[PDB]
């Protein structure tokens, strides 16, 4: 299972911190609302990192 | 905040806002020179906001004041959320006014059922998301541990508790964390996790200031 799939995972913690993750339906890395704790790996701090880890999937 | 409403500019003066280019977290003031939020609040770069009332309006009160420290609890664990607390040290010290005011610390804990101020500038809504303006401001109970844990089994630690409703409709939510939990007039939590926002049987749960009032004294006092 590829974890570039999986949907994004705010998680249980009360912040509002922007993360992106790879969308594989649009086909490319979108922003986010991260809580702050719990992160799950499609959870990246800039679009450059994202590209690079999830870019094609 | 789900379920509150607007506080009313400055009425809340010792609640800041953490920024790292857009707002991500709440505080709170204790001296001119030190907040307290949560640990998982920790970034570098941030810029405190001081006396705000509108966060997307510069309005007349305001001071922006960049961390030149921020330390995170030793013995957080980011994968429990045990020790959820972090002290941010000012780069200079605020300039204390009647809209940027410090909240003492307790010098006891507080029991269930006592009633607190919860503020934020987080997603106002349970279900969807819309961020809001100015601040807004919770009232709502101290729950009991027993609740607490039957509501959450294996994770409330003893540096836990919550507080809330459990009908739903009443909580904080993404975006007021690291912010005030206050009542009688002592910073008694810090806005740290749940399960949703405002979700029937899920009340928050936010980190017990009280259990680190020596901690948080002598870390000052060391930085
Ligand atoms: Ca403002």
């Amino acid at each position: 299972p590829d974890f570039c799939l999986e949907p994004p995972y705010t998680g249980p913690c009360x912040a509002r911190i922007i993360r992106y993750f790879y969308n594989a339906k649009a086909g490319l890395c979108q922003t986010f609302v991260y809580g702050g704790c719990r992160a799950k790996r499609n959870n990246f701090k800039s679009a450059e990192d994202c590209m690079r880890t999830c870019g094609g999937a | 905040i789900v379920g509150g409403y607007t506080c009313g500019a400055n009425t809340v003066p010792y609640q800041v806002s953490l920024n790292s280019g857009y707002h991500f977290c709440g505080g709170s003031l204790i001296n001119s020179q030190w907040v307290v939020s949560a640990a998982h609040c920790y970034k570098s770069g941030i810029q405190v906001r001081l006396g705000e009332d509108n966060i997307n309006v510069v309005e007349g009160n305001e001071q922006f004041i960049s961390a030149s420290k921020s330390i995170v609890h030793p013995s957080y664990n980011s994968n429990t959320l045990n020790n959820d607390i972090m002290l941010i040290k000012l780069k200079s010290a605020a300039s204390l006014n009647s809209r940027v005011a410090s909240i003492s610390l307790p010098t006891s804990c507080a029991s269930a059922g006592t009633q607190c101020l919860i503020s934020g500038w987080g997603n106002t809504k349970s279900s969807g998301t819309s961020y809001p303006d100015v601040l807004k401001c919770l009232k709502a109970p101290i729950l009991s541990d027993s609740s607490c844990k039957s509501a959450y089994p294996g994770q409330i630690t003893s540096n836990m508790f919550c507080a809330g409703y459990l009908e739903g409709g009443k909580d904080s939510c993404q975006g007021d964390s690291g912010g005030p939990v206050v009542c009688s007039g002592k910073l008694q939590g810090i806005v740290s996790w749940g399960s949703g926002c405002a979700q029937k049987n899920k009340p928050g749960v936010y980190t017990k200031v009280c259990n680190y009032v020596s901690w948080i004294k002598q870390t000052i006092a060391s930085n």
